[PDB]
């Protein structure tokens, strides 16, 4: 039947349903919190972040400054 | 904690049923072709010499009751008795074999072969197979003796000993329910 | 004899066994992924060529900050050799604490770059970007020992 | 009081972290995961060769392939979509989670299960390593009918290295269900009995019996098979009852094998509706029960494939598959049960699991249809038996083979799959399958038998063919998200620092740190019931879980 | 062990042979084993000949000079190692191939060539026994020849690194020793085994490398 | 043990009725009597299904009550020490080479790649075998 | 040494244990055009320049995403 439109339907269909499923799932929201913008005060728990990289209370030092 | 049920033993049980089933399957490519032979289903050129099927037989059957008092003298702590159970044991397996091998040798000599019949065809293959599993237990025994030489008696030992024991009374049971089905229904 | 909030549950150790509803994740970071990676390969390469512990804190100060800031690097697993940098983004503050042991190194002589480094960049309104340009410069200041 | 942490867990590892891990490894957590990988490349290469016979079915004529070639290709994939890997991805969840789930440190006996891996992945290599033959691979169908497998027909060298590959898979499969026999029979948690152990672990015993009692059948059958062609044994001779006793035999394997790679994935579904509805398994016992009658049931109907050759009883199997139509009712009743009146949310395994509901309902319904022996005087043959069992093989294996991999994800990695990536794959796969399979019923009532690589344009249906390989295709392009899910979760995706990131579990896994320790536990629960994580997360609950569990 | 194997096995049957006559040939024409790296080599070299005038320069001139590079890259490795990493010293302790990744990973790169080159000499003798095309073998050789060597130094490097991984593990630890407990608050531990002294609580203290093997099993 | 008993005690109770059912309906009612594939299949499995069984029951008949069997019972019951469970081993890959080898010398008529499968199969068993057993050296 | 670091290669100072990603980038691209130039002097057949140019695209993908992945800092 018309070989040229059973090549198209048989290459095209396929992409096209990919574009319309993809334009409608992955335009959402996921659940990662949106970034924090410093322009409004911080809300969230106080953070901690260490090294881990040298495995197994006295200051020697300190410095400052505020913006 | 070590719940006392061994764990050795489950595993060599449920595999022994699988290798039933095999012979299962052996059987039933046996029984298949007996029933469409009319007559004389044994063609003319074979004869089953009865003289020779016999001591065979009797010797495997001896050799059952030898491992016995081996994984006897296993469970208890000594381990020179279990030698010498075992290659008494060995050596007549290897009789066994032996006997089974000039039987072949005799029977293709003037008559059955492979491709020569089916009857022929049925009757190597139901039996070379029980003689290749004769061999692996046969290995089986010698490995384990030299385990024994290794290094020191402990139960694990005694464990290898039962099992491998009652392994080869399987293959002796199987090998009766060939032979009774062979030689004497025909 | 603590509230454990709703799922979580104290089992025959010390562990605690929490759970989360299906929908949720178990981290609310305010920052993207892309940047928290970058941030840590800096905290662990930098770390290296230092041998000495780089951490980062951003909660608040809310008193004497430097006080505060050496009350807090008691938190590091081995606090005597390790380099805390503090920031406050509503006190605007920025604070950074050494130990006893990493000294001699080479360190209030980068101390100071490193907080200026981390104000130009926080003065548009780029924190973890910060943060990284003074970790990056700090670690590259102090020389192993 | 503040605790340090890190910015973002370590993406890869260490460079020489697993090649040397993977060669002497004798811990069952890395030996699934190689089970789930190769398992899965050999997914892609059966439905590669699916499409090529797909883009031939298309528009009659011999356009790019030939007669030989055609036979072969569907050889092969029926050989290795079946037995390359369904029957290891089993084994591999079994030994992803059934440790896990019955409270033991390790599987009984822990070399043998590598031994079986690698007999496993060998065989299968030495099976398709028969296109490289300049005859190519084995000719015949799947099933290797009585004279054609002989040696006057089918002469090649391709025939030799399947029936050898097959041999070695099928001794790696027995050792395999003997570990797991032993596994659940021996070790075992301090305090849970038989009737409290987890559905999976259940089916997943079951389902070992039936291997063991299935497969050396088939080595004995094959063992005679090469025989034949290498000495001329006069054993598969129709002159003798040799064309039946093939038959006979490879279809008492047959059966048992297609409810093998069954069973497993009932559980695993069985297993996911409770965490996602909110509620307890409907019917427990009733579940067993209907598991043990399935068991039993499926040795005894072997001969519902040989109507055709009218050299077989009838009655006696149509009535007992009729027979074993009735436990599989009663375990979609308890399923729909189980979903009934509870609080329900649709992620990924949830929305594959309800998938797989809907297609083995369509597919169970085309096979009693088609058990009965006055219809299958027509439809057998045809492509109305490729729609019915690939109905049924979809929607088992693919759909909660997914279902599995989206929920015990983290339990194994510590990280979470992408959840729209998710969805466009649901949605994809659907569609296309759908789209693919339904029209071959109508394609085969209508004479068009199967295993044709050629027809002619007088007759009808060439518009129902392009409709199935347009089909084809888009279920080909939709295993492009999950690779690509998986390629970037494992390494980023977000972390998942709790037990039991699915709230409500179950079963004693989700009891452990998210990636279990080496030896899986450092603290065990008390066991009461069969849902021991719930009631230890949730210990406010016992009273009403045992006040209110009989209304119904 | 030579008498038994030279009584036992046949080798160069020269009476199935015929003498040498310029006019007739046979299948199987190669060397032995220790040439066929040499027969290989001519077999899966293209064909790349040079034509100018008057002149002509054929194919086996590659041969020659790849043989003549191989022979002249074996005897001047040393000076090639110690002018690459830049170490003069006298040595009189050996290393233990894991430890050096990057002239393991070499060796096995070599051998790997080696041994397609080898395995390219017996072309008919493999397309026969092993049912494959002639072609093909010719094809397969040919292509291996570039993609075997790097595949095998990437995975020996890996290999070599693991290796060291595994031997720092029961350094930092002791040698496990195969037994689990169950603590009775269900935990499971399995029961390593020091190779020096210990701490207050009962872990060993770490041991430093000293470049000699390390057991692995409690028996030895 | 006493519900893995029950069990396979069913399965070979169904296992035998089936086999006799069919034997004795293929005697009649069948084109050329009994049918003699399928009656051997079954007879066997209902064997399987019985030596499974009775080796269980026997067990546990001569068992005393296990945490495990037991309800009502506590972790602390369990305390103790478990078996040998084998850590770090390569051998199975080499009796699957092994074993592969000769697969492959068995489809392809070649007897010496037989042969040589055969003895690497010994020697890979010998080897796995030993493996935990090999004492220290001589010297 | 020239150098790499313990927490890489444990054994660092033991023996070589470093080469240059230089030599390992242009060697793929130089076997990538050895197996290009491989197909001159077609003798009557297309099924063998297949799969050679797609061993070729292969390495060059290879080289290229490490290429490219070292350059933006993704890996050390
Ligand atoms: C419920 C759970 C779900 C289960 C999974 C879900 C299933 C879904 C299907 C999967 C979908 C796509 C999968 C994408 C993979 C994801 C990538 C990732 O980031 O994960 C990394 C992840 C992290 O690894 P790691 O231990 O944390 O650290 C890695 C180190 O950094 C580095 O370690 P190393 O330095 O020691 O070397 C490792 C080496 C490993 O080398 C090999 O494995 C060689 C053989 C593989 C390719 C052979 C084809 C020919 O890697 C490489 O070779 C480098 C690149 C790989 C080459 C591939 C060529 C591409 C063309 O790796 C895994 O955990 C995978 C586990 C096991 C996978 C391999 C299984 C192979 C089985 C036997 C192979 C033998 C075949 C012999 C015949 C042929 C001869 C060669
Ligand atoms: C047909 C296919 C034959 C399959 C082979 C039999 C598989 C048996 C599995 C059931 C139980 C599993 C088990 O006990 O684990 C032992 C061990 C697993 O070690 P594991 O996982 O670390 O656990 C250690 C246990 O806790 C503690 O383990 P253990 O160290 O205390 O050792 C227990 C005991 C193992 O207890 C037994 O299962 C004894 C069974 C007698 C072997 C008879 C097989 C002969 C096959 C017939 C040939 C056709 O080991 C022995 O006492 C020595 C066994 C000697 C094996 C002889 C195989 C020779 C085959 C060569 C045939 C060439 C001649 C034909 C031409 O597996 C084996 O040693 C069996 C070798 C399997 C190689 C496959 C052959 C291809
Ligand atoms: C197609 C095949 C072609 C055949 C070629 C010709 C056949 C000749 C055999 C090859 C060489 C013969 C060796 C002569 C020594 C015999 C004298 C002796 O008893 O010394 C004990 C000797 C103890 O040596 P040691 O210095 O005191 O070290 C003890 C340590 O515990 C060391 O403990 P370890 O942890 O380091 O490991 C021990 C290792 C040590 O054994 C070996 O390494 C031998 C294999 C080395 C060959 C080179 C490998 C190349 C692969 C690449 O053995 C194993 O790993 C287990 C493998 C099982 C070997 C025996 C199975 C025989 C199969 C027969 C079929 O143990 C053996 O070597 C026994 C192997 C030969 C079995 C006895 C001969 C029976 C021959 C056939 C019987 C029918
Ligand atoms: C954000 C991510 C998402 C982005 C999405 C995509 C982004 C880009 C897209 C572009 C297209 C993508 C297409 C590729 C897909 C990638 C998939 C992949 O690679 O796996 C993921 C991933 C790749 O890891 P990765 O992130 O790329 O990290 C790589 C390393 O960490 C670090 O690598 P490295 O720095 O350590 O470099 C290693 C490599 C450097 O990397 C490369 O450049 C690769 C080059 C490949 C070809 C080079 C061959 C050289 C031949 C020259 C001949 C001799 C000269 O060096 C080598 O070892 C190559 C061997 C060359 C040896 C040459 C030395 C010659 C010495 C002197 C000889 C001179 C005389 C000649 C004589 C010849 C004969 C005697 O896999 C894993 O991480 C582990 C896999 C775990 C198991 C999975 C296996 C499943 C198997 C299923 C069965
Ligand atoms: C993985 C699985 C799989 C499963 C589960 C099944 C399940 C069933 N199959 Fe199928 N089958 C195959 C795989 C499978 N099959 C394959 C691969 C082939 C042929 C391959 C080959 O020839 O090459 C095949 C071929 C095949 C045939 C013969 C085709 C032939 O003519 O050649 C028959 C019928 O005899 C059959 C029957 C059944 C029946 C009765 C079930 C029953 O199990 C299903 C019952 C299911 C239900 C879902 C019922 C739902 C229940 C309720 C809702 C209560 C409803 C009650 C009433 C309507 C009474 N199958
Ligand atoms: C568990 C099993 C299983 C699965 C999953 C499938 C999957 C598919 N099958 Fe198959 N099939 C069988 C089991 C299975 N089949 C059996 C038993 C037979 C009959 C056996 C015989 O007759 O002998 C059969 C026969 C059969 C036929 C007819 C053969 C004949 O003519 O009789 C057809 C097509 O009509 C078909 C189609 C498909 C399609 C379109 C898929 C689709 O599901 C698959 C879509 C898959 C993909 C496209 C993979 C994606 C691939 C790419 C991304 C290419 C990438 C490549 C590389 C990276 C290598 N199958
Ligand atoms: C498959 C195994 C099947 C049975 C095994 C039992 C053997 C039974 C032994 C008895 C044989 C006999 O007595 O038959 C005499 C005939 C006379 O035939 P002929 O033409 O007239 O003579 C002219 C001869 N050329 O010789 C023969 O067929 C030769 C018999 C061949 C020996 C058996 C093969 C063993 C190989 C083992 C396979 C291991 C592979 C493992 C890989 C997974
Ligand atoms: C292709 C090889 C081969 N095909 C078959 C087919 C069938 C059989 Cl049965 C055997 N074979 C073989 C074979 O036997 N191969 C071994 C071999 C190869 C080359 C050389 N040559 C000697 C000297 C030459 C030389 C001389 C002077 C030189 O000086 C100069 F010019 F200045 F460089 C340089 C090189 C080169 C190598 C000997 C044995
Ligand atoms: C990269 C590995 C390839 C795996 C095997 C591929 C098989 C290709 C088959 C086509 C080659 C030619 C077949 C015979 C001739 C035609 O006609
Ligand atoms: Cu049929």
């Amino acid at each position: 039947m018309s070989t040229a439109l059973t090549h198209g339907l048989i290459g095209g269909v396929p992409l096209v349903l990919f574009a319309v499923l993809a334009l409608i799932f992955l335009t959402r929201k996921g659940p990662h919190p949106d970034t924090y913008k410093m322009s409004d005060p911080w809300t969230h728990a106080p953070i901690l972040w260490a090294a881990e990289e040298p495995r197994e209370v006295v200051i020697g030092g300190g410095a400052s400054g505020k913006w | 904690s070590l719940n006392r049920p061994n764990m050795v033993s489950v595993g060599t049980i449920v595999w022994l049923s699988s290798e039933l089933m095999f012979f299962a399957g052996l059987f039933a490519m046996y029984f298949t072709a007996r029933a469409q032979a009319g007559g004389a289903w044994p063609p003319e050129p074979t004869e089953l010499n009865l003289a020779l099927a016999v001591p065979v037989t009797l010797v495997l059957i001896a050799s059952s009751f030898t491992c016995q008092m081996g994984v006897f003298a296993a469970e208890r702590g000594d381990v020179f008795g279990l030698r010498r159970w075992y290659v008494i044991t060995f050596l007549m397996g290897l009789f066994f074999v032996l006997g089974q091998g000039y039987e072949y040798i005799h029977l293709v000599e003037h008559g059955t072969t492979i491709p020569g019949s089916a009857y022929g065809s049925v009757f190597y293959l139901a039996t070379g197979f029980h003689g290749l599993h004769v061999i692996g237990g046969l290995v089986a025994f010698v490995l384990l003796l030299a385990r024994t030489k290794m290094s020191k008696f402990t139960p694990a030992q005694a464990t290898a000993a039962i099992v491998v024991s009652y392994y080869w009374h399987f293959v002796d049971i199987v090998w009766i329910a060939l032979f009774a089905t062979i030689y004497f229904v025909r | 004899e603590l509230d454990l909030p709703y799922g979580s549950a104290l089992t025959s150790s010390g562990r605690i066994s929490a759970v989360t509803e299906p929908g949720e994740l178990s981290v609310h970071y305010p920052f993207p992924t892309m940047d928290l990676v970058v941030l840590d390969d800096a905290l662990k390469y930098g770390s290296r060529a230092a041998k000495a512990r780089f951490a980062v804190y951003i909660g608040p100060l809310g008193a004497d900050t430097a006080a505060t800031a050496r009350e807090i690097l008691a938190n590091v697993p081995t606090p005597e050799n390790a380099v805390l940098l503090a920031v406050s983004p509503d006190q605007r503050a920025i604070e950074v604490v050494y130990g006893a042991d990493v000294k001699g190194r080479g360190i209030e002589s980068a101390a100071p770059l490193g907080v200026s480094a981390a104000a130009a960049s926080f003065k548009e309104g780029n924190l973890i970007d910060g943060l990284i340009s003074a970790v990056r410069v700090m670690s590259a200041g102090v020389s192993p020992a | 009081e503040l605790e340090a942490r890190r910015p973002f867990p370590e993406r890869m590892g260490p460079k020489g972290n697993l090649i040397y891990k993977l060669i002497t490894t004798t811990d069952h957590k890395l030996i699934g995961i190689m089970y789930c990988v190769v398992c899965f490349a050999f997914f892609l290469v059966g439905g590669l060769m699916a499409l090529f016979m797909r883009t031939e079915l298309a528009m009659p004529g011999l356009q790019f392939l030939s007669n030989e070639q055609f036979n072969q290709l569907f050889t092969m994939h029926g050989t290795v979509m079946l037995l390359f890997y369904a029957t290891p991805i089993v084994f591999g969840f079994a030994n992803l989670v059934l440790p896990l789930q019955i409270g033991a440190p390790d599987v009984a006996f822990p070399r043998l299960n590598a031994l079986s891996f690698w007999l496993f992945l060998f065989g299968a290599l030495i099976a398709i390593a028969g296109f490289i033959t300049p005859g190519g691979a084995a000719d015949f169908g799947w099933t290797a009918y009585s004279p054609l497998t002989d040696a006057i027909h089918s002469p090649g060298a391709g025939g030799d290295l399947w029936i050898m590959g097959l041999a070695v898979g099928g001794l790696g499969t027995i050792l395999g269900g003997v570990n797991m026999i032993t596994t659940v029979v021996c070790m075992r948690a301090p305090g849970m009995t038989m009737f409290r152990m987890p559905i999976f672990t259940w089916n997943i015993l079951v389902t070992s019996i039936l291997v063991l009692i299935a497969f050396p059948i088939l080595t004995a059958a094959l063992f005679g098979l090469a025989a034949d062609r290498h000495l001329g044994a006069h054993i598969y001779d129709p002159a003798n009852g040799g064309v039946l006793l093939w038959q006979h035999l490879f279809w008492f394997f047959g059966h048992p094998e297609v409810y093998i790679i069954a069973l497993p994935f009932f559980g695993i579904v069985s297993e996911i509706f409770p965490v996602f509805s909110r509620k307890p398994i409907f019917g427990y016992t009733t579940l067993i029960y209907a598991t043990l009658a399935i068991a039993a049931l499926s040795v005894a109907v072997w001969a519902h494939h040989m109507y055709a050759t009218g050299a077989v009883l009838l009655p006696f199997f149509s009535f007992m598959t009729f027979l074993i139509a009735v436990p599989t009712g009663i375990k979609f009743f308890n399923w729909i049960g189980t979903m009934w009146k509870g609080q329900l949310t649709f992620e990924t395994p949830m929305l594959f699991s309800v998938g797989f509901l809907i297609t083995f309902l369509l597919g169970g319904l085309s096979g009693v249809l088609l058990a009965s022996p006055p219809l299958d005087f027509h439809v057998t043959d045809s492509y109305f038996v490729i729609a019915h069992f690939h109905y049924v093989l979809f929607g088992t294996i693919v759909f909660a083979t997914y279902a599995g991999i989206y929920f015990w994800f983290p339990k194994m990695t510590g990280r979470l799959l992408d959840e729209r990536l998710g969805k466009l794959h649901f949605w994809l796969t659907f569609i296309g399958f759908h789209t693919t399979f339904l029209v071959q019923h109508w394609l085969g009532d209508e004479g068009m038998p199967r295993r044709y690589a050629d027809y002619l344009p007088t007759d009808g249906f060439t518009t129902l063919n392009v409709i199935s390989t347009v089909g084809a295709f888009i279920l080909g392009v939709s295993m492009l998200p999950f690779v690509w899910n998986v390629f970037k979760s494992w390494r980023y995706g977000e972390p998942v620092t709790v037990d039991d990131p699915w709230g409500y579990g179950n079963s004693l896994e989700w009891a452990t740190s998210c990636p279990p320790p080496r030896h899986n536990f450092t603290e065990l629960p008390r066991i009461r019931s069969e849902r021991p994580a719930f009631e230890l997360h949730y210990p406010h609950m016992v009273e009403r879980m045992r006040a209110e569990a009989h209304v119904g | 062990v030579l008498g038994l194997m030279g009584g036992l096995l046949q080798i160069n049957p020269i009476w199935n042979l015929g003498p040498y006559k310029p006019s007739q040939v046979s299948a199987g024409s190669q060397p032995d084993f220790y040439m066929m790296w040499t027969e290989g080599l001519a077999r899966i070299w293209p064909p790349w000949e040079f034509y100018f005038w008057h002149h002509t320069i054929p194919a086996p001139v590659w041969v020659a000079v790849i043989m003549g590079l191989v022979f002249v890259l074996l005897p001047a490795y040393p000076f090639l190692e110690k002018r690459f990493t830049g170490d003069y010293a006298h040595h009189n302790l050996l290393q233990r191939p894991r430890d050096v990744p990057v002239r393991t990973a070499i060796g096995a790169m070599a051998i790997a060539f080696y041994m397609v080159l080898t395995l390219a000499a017996m072309n008919d003798i493999i397309a026969l026994k092993f049912h494959i095309s002639l072609n093909a073998t010719t094809w397969i050789g040919r292509i291996g020849m570039v993609i075997l060597p790097p595949f095998v130094y990437f995975i020996t490097y890996r290999w070599c690194i693991g290796l060291q991984r595994s031997d720092r593990s029961v350094l930092e630890h002791g040698v496990e020793t195969g037994i689990i407990k169950r603590l009775p608050h269900g935990a499971y531990i399995e029961l390593h085994q020091p190779l020096g002294p210990v701490d207050e609580h009962g872990h060993p203290i770490p041991l430093q490398y000293q470049g000699a093997p390390l057991p692995k099993r409690m028996n030895k | 043990m006493h519900i893995e008993a029950r069990l396979f005690e069913i399965l070979t109770a169904f296992f035998a009725l089936a086999a006799v059912v069919y034997a004795v309906l293929t005697a009649m009612f069948a084109t050329g009597g009994v049918e003699w594939a399928g009656t051997t299949a079954l007879v066997l499995t209902t064997g399987l299904t019985l030596i499974t069984g009775t080796f269980f029951r026997f067990v546990a008949r001569r068992l005393d009550t296990r945490p495990e069997d037991y309800e009502d019972a506590e972790i602390s019951d369990g305390a103790g020490e478990l078996g040998f469970f084998a850590p770090h081993s390569w051998w199975p890959i080499l009796i699957s080479l092994s074993f592969s080898t000769a697969a492959v010398g068995a489809a392809l008529w070649l007897p010496w790649l037989i042969a040589a499968g055969v003895a690497f199969v010994i020697t890979s068993v010998c080897g796995l075998v030993f493996e935990y057993y090999w004492g220290p050296e001589k010297h | 040494h020239t150098g790499v670091d313990v927490e890489d290669v444990p054994s660092a100072e033991w023996g070589w244990s470093h080469m240059p990603i230089g030599v390992m980038h242009i060697g793929g691209l130089l076997s990538a055009a050895f197996l290009l130039v491989m197909m001159r002097g077609n003798h009557v057949g297309h099924v063998e320049d297949w799969f050679l140019i797609g061993f070729a695209a292969v390495i060059v993908a290879l080289v290229g995403r490490n290429w490219w992945l070292r350059r933006r800092g993704w890996i050390r």
